């Protein structure tokens, strides 16, 4: 698979990890 | 930075986790 | 003034510094 | 992360351009 993590993916990745913590931007 | 570390290479969950906040 | 950097403001100040380099997200 | 570092708290230029590219 593509393991890399650009744009809205990238995005995405940061929604699910940081969850209730949040992330810029 | 997170581009660098995550979309140009392979980052893991725990590299990923310092860009949160 | 507000030292801190929040939002539109952290956006900016980004696209400042990072200039070329460019920067998430 | 950043959040944290220059927006609840103050950060330098050099901690800022860590978080470019």
């Amino acid at each position: 698979v593509n393991q890399h993590l650009c744009g809205s993916h990238l995005v995405e990745a940061l929604y699910l990890v940081c969850g209730e913590r949040g992330f810029f931007h | 930075g997170i581009v660098e570390q995550c979309c140009t290479s392979i980052c893991s969950l725990y590299q990923l986790e310092n860009y949160c906040n």
